[PDB]
């Protein structure tokens, strides 16, 4: 596997021999040749690449990724440079200005800054076809995510878990709630987000609940 | 597309940022109405109006046009069932 780093490479190898894994390789090989599909090969995995596996301290699941063209680059939520922050990142943004002291809106939509930390950004579904939503769903990828999710409530201690939306707290439904620290609340999407986001604190809950656990809590501003 | 469907609802020419998938109740809450499947909140913004446009449909590929909800400054969402 290329565009994988080792250290997560070392813990989830054995997912890539699975005939599923295959499968679900050959499938979007397939379509990247008749449909656009993003992110681009290399950063598909670029979660993998931000930290090491052993760095992780917070974990925000997403769903697919931004079906446009510039958007998606391998973490969930971010649009890379020079894309405007979509409407949910917007109110994220927007809950951390007046969650977290000195935070200040970066202007910019990547989010980098966080994985480099220990923030775990990962999407269920690593891929989708220029333009249609949820496309690459039901082709393996959930499952897959779903491993690595599974390793990480397993052989990790005291992480936080950051679920918005039910999709999302469904995925971390087996979630060890008496080994890690999980928050959850409605999603960030201008939908829901006065059902329960504004006013969630969730940032400065995840950084008192890191540092009670002797870690580093995380500069939300470093972005 | 379902963008040329916003703009035929709207008459703004709107560019989809995102589509968030939510669960029936989970829609249900905020509609008033509960969707009967998963439905996908494809959301545009505009800076015109200062409005979030969000075209909700039937989860992918079908896409069947269930609602359009906007939501101005004050966060006010105003449905319109399709």
């Amino acid at each position: 596997m290329e565009f994988f780093g080792e250290s997560w490479k070392k813990h989830l190898s054995g997912e890539f021999g699975k005939p599923y894994f295959i499968k679900l390789m050959g499938f979007v090989a397939e379509e990247r040749k008749h449909y656009t599909v993003y992110p681009p090969p290399h950063q598909v995995f670029t979660w993998t690449q931000m930290c090491d596996i052993k760095d992780v301290k917070v974990v925000i699941l997403g769903q697919d990724p931004y079906h446009g063209p510039n958007q998606a680059h391998g973490l969930c939520f971010s649009v890379q440079r020079p894309v405007p922050p979509p409407p949910s990142l917007e109110n994220i943004y927007k809950e951390l200005s007046t969650d977290i002291e000195d935070f200040v809106h970066p202007g910019h939509g990547d989010l980098s800054g966080w994985a480099k930390q220990g923030v775990l950004l990962l999407n269920a579904v690593l891929t989708v076809r220029a333009h249609q939503a949820n496309s690459h769903k039901e082709r393996g990828w959930e499952q897959f995510t779903d491993a690595v999710v599974s390793w990480l409530n397993q052989n990790s201690n005291g992480l936080v878990f950051l679920l918005w939306g039910s999709y999302a707290q469904k995925k971390g439904s087996a979630i060890d709630r008496k080994r890690h620290h999980v928050l959850q609340t409605a999603h960030p999407s201008p939908l829901s987000v006065y059902r329960g986001f504004f006013g969630c604190r969730h940032f400065s809950k995840t950084n008192e609940l890191l540092q009670k656990s002797g870690k580093k809590p995380i500069d939300w501003k470093e972005l | 597309n379902l963008s040329d469907i916003i703009e035929k609802e709207t008459g703004k020419q709107l560019v989809i940022q995102e589509s968030i998938l939510m669960l029936p109740e989970e829609v249900e809450e905020v509609i008033g109405n509960k969707p009967e499947s998963d439905i996908l909140v494809h959301t545009a913004y505009d800076e015109s109006t200062d409005e979030n446009v969000m075209l909700l449909t039937s989860d992918a590929p079908e896409y069947k046009p269930w609602a359009l909800v906007i939501q101005d400054s004050n966060g006010e969402n105003k449905i319109k069932m399709l």
